């Protein structure tokens, strides 16, 4: 039981960050370029067996934006990341969206607001209301303190699987 | 190139599981498109249409051409129209578009949904030079009723796609329009035909602006949309108020005589349904609604002269639509910990909008149904009732806010003992809305008592309803705490107990313990003097706290297991880092826990995490121990160099920091770590990775260091006066805001590093004297700028640095730089009206005094 998962934003909003966490427990400080995708599986184990996700972690970077939406051909769900320590990345998730579903005809996305544990956000949770007009699950997220850390798989595993009582502990 | 071997490529670019096989194939594809685009986009046509190549392949073919035609960027999109128009062959282009409409009528969707991008983007192209004039026609003509469902749908979707990203077009927006309307109204047509019209007439809203400004198209149009939120199917129906609300949004000044002659009685209607995927539909557009109303206000608010004027519908509205969202309120989800949103989140969401929109007219209708809700037998009215009353604490105006948190508050806190979890859970809620925005309204003598031991049962209860009480405590020492007599720490003891309570929870369900620590933090942050002996129980607590996640390392458990440790360590690092930001009175006394515990944190593998965090709570330390940090500074001094080299990362500018702190705190003293520093930091500002705002962090810290440092700084003299004279001959970036604001900033921190180097080298004129025409230099740039020299500060620096430097030379060794006149004008306009302080003044006349003995030398 596997699942394509694209993951999409503007770029440095820590989406790889999120991923390589998931994936292997280190914490990237650096911030690199994403160049094209780089594809890993996430697997979790749930209380009815494993769920493996296999992410496509694009690039944000206009510069570097490989295949760009020819990645989301196939893609059976989706992330939406915008950092809330930046206006214009939240500015630009309709956009996200847009180029999205105009591939994937109807999946579940989840939108995240990364870097909550930064101070002063400049999105705080008034502003967003992106998730409350396309149906959307939305999480204030955060890379660095875990904030939330495996709720936007579990969300969508749960929606992928059909079953609202799926737990991964 | 063959058509097969690209087709293979294109499949192996995605579809490959392979990674090695996808980043080549993708490359070839790339490299490809640069050397023969002609050839590229030709044999991207051709994949399309062939029948041969899996669907993700074909699908790929056309949008990587697209991306090859159309961009993000608005130079790429010019250099890729040129290069369409130049490149491509008159033949190739007929080749590539004939087989791109084909393709738009694939049977096979999702290959004409790919043709209908790459379509759009040729006509983003082609259209705005007159060329491609056929499109229009074939693109309303395969809108006919007569065609098959699938050649109207994905043609409709292209007419989208080219309205949207569009720049002919102009004199076909009339059969535009009704072809796109059309598509929607009749019932009788296909519901992926009638979706694909209504979606196609929202991306369009934008590109029909002179249509929707015509009573005519625009009357038709609103005829069909509202035809479609009665449609028996339920994604048509979401489809057409999906564009009622882009409408409102978009021509809310057309909207009231649709209002008044239909939308509004359809609204309430549809508001009452029993399907909660059609009341939420229509919540959304009263929210709309109340969207668009409320940036109105704040538009005649600054400018008052608008043409633009409030219809109220919300205002209007209120005694039918109201009451029907207190009524959607009541349909949570049974499951305590569903937390999928639904019709009575929107509800909430629509009643802060109508509250912040109408204010206090909001009160009467809200508070007759709480009254009667808030003690009855479901819990589902219970829960709707605090829902509702937290939802209108923001927009009210304060009075009417106070009066009825006056009234109400007694029957809220009561309702911490109910049995329902979601009742509990979203009083807990309500009670920091009271507090975020009406914190006055609560009497410290009789109501905040209540308050508090509403919020202590709560953290006992389940992790969702511990979370709220958390935040709600927040809050609460926010909007309380400042105001002069604040009764809050009263309570500290018993909150702080709790709290702490709460973060030694066996794990962190439902954000309960995470939710804790930001409460501690808080309290930390807000703590005084007043309230030492449980700030000090809180530091005690987490010290301990994270000791103990130290005890097993990461590399032990699983990775599930290792992060919510982590997660953990984060937590108690914020409070850590307030308690030192405040009073490291109480860890002082056990510098070497934290230090102990800070160097064990940083010593680890996978530390990557909290070495930022460790990094400033480290630095606040050190400035508070002063010369105290000495006997660390030793083993600290590996991390120092690793968080001065990150020049990417803000840690690199506090780790400039923190040498400026202990270079002034220890003095001569730091000559025994100076060099180790200053080797690192004389290459930092040329890293072409460093940021904006380390150049004048460091350029400073230079200053620093040369004061406390004095002979010892000679060695790096030459390198840093380098730097800080290529510094002062760099212009503004642009013209901009921070463009000279910061080329300021950089000039100021210039004129830090000459300061201290003159002040450290008192005892060295022999070192200093090669540069003073460099700083005299400077001091001439000051001269000559009004944003130098009119700030007082700089000023006195200047004349200061005129001065002392004179100072040092009494053999007239370098007196033919007093004899300028620049410098006799620029030490009189030091002493000269108000503009500069008596400081400033007093320094001047030192400075004139002293060059008066250099030309009588
Ligand atoms: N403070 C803080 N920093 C974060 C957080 N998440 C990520 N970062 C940092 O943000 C930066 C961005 O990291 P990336 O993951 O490379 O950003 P990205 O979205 O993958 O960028 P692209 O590949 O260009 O799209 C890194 O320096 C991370 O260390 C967070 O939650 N809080
Ligand atoms: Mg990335």
């Amino acid at each position: 039981v596997q699942f394509k998962l694209v993951l999409v934003g503007d770029g440095g909003t820590g989406k790889t960050t999120f991923v390589k966490r998931h994936l292997t427990g280190e914490f990237e400080k650096k911030y690199v370029p994403t160049l094209g995708v780089e594809v890993h599986p996430l697997v979790f184990h749930t209380n009815r067996g494993p769920i493996k996700f296999n992410v496509w972690d694009t690039a944000g970077q206009e510069k570097f934006g490989g295949l760009r939406d020819g990645y989301y051909i196939q893609a059976q769900c989706a992330i939406i990341m915008f950092d809330v320590t930046s206006r214009v990345t939240y500015k630009n998730v309709p956009n996200w969206h847009r180029d999205l579903v105009r591939v994937c005809e109807n999946i579940p996305i989840v939108l995240c607001g990364n870097k909550v544990d930064i101070k002063d956000r400049k999105v705080k949770a008034k502003s967003i209301v992106f998730h409350r007009k396309k149906n959307l699950q939305y999480y204030d997220i955060s890379a660095k303190s875990n904030y939330n850390f495996e709720k936007p798989f579990l969300w969508l595993a749960r929606k992928l699987i059909g079953d609202p009582n799926l737990e991964f502990v | 190139m063959s058509t097969a071997e690209f087709a293979q490529l294109l499949e192996n670019s995605i579809l490959s599981p392979d990674q090695n096989i996808r980043l080549t194939s993708e490359t070839q594809l790339k490299k490809l498109s640069n050397d023969n685009f002609l050839q590229f986009a030709g044999l991207s046509s051709q994949v399309l249409i062939d029948e041969n190549t899996k669907l993700e392949g074909r699908i790929l073919a056309a949008l990587t051409l697209k991306n090859e035609l159309v961009s993000k960027d608005s130079v790429k999109t010019q250099q890729f129209a040129q290069r369409w128009i130049t490149q491509v062959s008159p033949e190739a282009k007929n080749q590539i578009k004939t087989n791109a409409l084909t393709a738009l009528v694939s049977i096979e969707p999702r290959i004409a949904n790919a043709a209908a991008q790459l379509i759009a983007a040729i006509a983003d192209i082609e259209l705005p030079h007159g060329a491609w004039p056929e499109l229009m026609k074939i693109m309303v003509d395969n809108t006919g009723a007569e065609q098959p469902e699938n050649v109207k749908r994905a043609s409709l979707l292209a007419l989208g796609y080219m309205c949207e990203s569009a720049d002919a077009l102009v004199s076909s927006s009339n059969n535009i329009l009704i072809a796109i309307v059309q598509g929607a109204q009749s019932t009788e047509t296909s519901k992926a035909v009638r979706l694909a019209a209504l979606n196609a007439l929202a991306d369009s809203l934008i590109f029909i602006k002179n249509n929707m400004e015509r009573e005519g198209e625009r009357n038709y149009l609103m005829q069909v949309v509202c035809e479609a939120t009665q449609a028996e199917d339920i994604e048509v129906q979401a489809a057409a108020f999906g564009c009622l609300c882009k409408i409102m949004s978009k021509y809310y000044t057309f909207m009231k005589p649709y209002m008044e002659q239909a939308l509004y009685a359809l609204t309430i209607a549809t508001m009452k349904s029993p399907n909660d995927k059609v009341a939420s539909m229509t919540v959304e557009f009263w929210s709309t609604i109340c969207e668009e109303e409320i940036d109105i206000a704040y538009e005649l608010a600054q400018f008052p002269q608008s043409p633009l004027q409030s219809y109220n519908f919300a205002l209007s509205s209120i005694k039918d639509v109201v009451p029907n969202l207190l009524n959607l309120l009541t349909r949570q989800n049974e499951d305590p910990e569903d937390d999928d949103w639904n019709v009575s989140m929107s509800a909430g969401a629509c009643l802060q909008l109508f509250a912040q929109n109408c204010g206090n007219h909001i009160l009467e209708p809200v508070l007759e149904f709480v009254e009667q809700n808030i003690t009855a037998d479901n819990w589902r009215n219970r829960e709707a009732a605090v829902m509702a009353f937290g939802s209108i604490m923001d927009g009210p105006d304060k009075v009417q806010r106070t009066y009825y948190v006056h009234q109400a508050l007694p029957s809220i806190l009561n309702l911490m003992n109910d049995q329902s979890l979601q009742v509990k859970e979203t009083t807990a809620w309500c009670i920091g809305r009271i507090a975020d925005s009406v914190a006055e309204s609560i009497d410290p003598q009789q109501h905040l008592p209540g308050v508090v031991q509403a919020c202590l049962i709560g953290l006992q209860d389940h992790p969702k309803v511990a979370t709220n009480c958390s935040w709600t405590i927040i809050n609460l020492v926010e909007q309380l705490a400042e105001a002069t007599p604040s009764p809050i720490y009263n309570f500290y003891p018993a909150l702080v107990d709790g709290l702490i309570g709460a973060a030694n929870r066996i794990d962190n369900e439902f954000n309960a313990r995470a939710s804790a620590f930001s409460a501690l933090t808080t309290m930390v942050e807000y703590a005084t003097d007043t309230v030492a002996e449980t700030s000090a129980s809180i530091s005690t607590f987490v010290m301990d706290k994270l000791g103990q996640t130290m005890s097993v390392d990461e590399n032990q458990l699983t990775l599930e297991d290792a992060q919510s440790l982590q997660e953990l360590q984060s937590n108690i690092l914020t409070v850590l880092a307030a308690v030192i930001r405040k009073s490291p009175s109480s860890v002082e006394p056990v510098a070497d826990m934290l230090m102990g515990l800070f160097f064990r944190l940083l010593e680890k593998k996978d530390s990557a995490f909290i070495e930022d965090d460790v990094f400033y709570a480290i630095s606040a330390l050190a400035a508070s121990l002063g010369k105290g940090f000495e006997k660390y500074l030793e083993t600290f001094s590996p991390y120092l160099l690793k968080a001065l080299n990150q020049v990417d990362s803000p840690v690199s500018i506090t780790a400039v920091g923190f040498i400026a702190d202990i270079s002034n705190s220890l003095e001569e003293d730091f000559r025994r770590y100076s060099d180790a520093m200053m080797n690192v930091l004389a290459q930092m500002i040329s890293n072409p990775n460093a940021r904006r705002e380390l150049k004048p962090a460091v350029l400073s810290v230079f200053g620093d260091i040369a004061s406390n440092i004095g002979a010892d700084f000679i060695p790096y003299l030459n390198d840093i006066m380098a730097l800080c004279v290529a510094a002062q001959n760099t212009k503004p970036e642009n013209g901009t805001l921070e463009a000279l604001d910061y080329q300021i900033k950089v000039l100021e921190a210039v004129l830090d590093a000459y300061v201290g180097i003159v002040a450290g080298l008192h005892d060295k004129p022999e070192a200093l004297f090669p540069y003073v025409g460099t700083i005299f230099q400077f001091i001439a740039q000051v001269a000559e700028d009004p944003q130098l020299y009119s700030e007082d500060a700089t000023s006195r620096a200047a004349v200061g640095l005129i001065g002392d430097i004179a100072a040092m030379f009494p053999d007239g060794s370098i007196k033919q730089f007093y004899g300028q006149d620049w410098v006799i004008d620029y030490i009189k306009r030091t002493r000269s009206g108000q503009l500069f302080s008596q400081a400033t003044k007093d320094t001047a006349r030192w400075a004139r005094e002293q060059q008066k003995r250099q030309l009588s030398l």
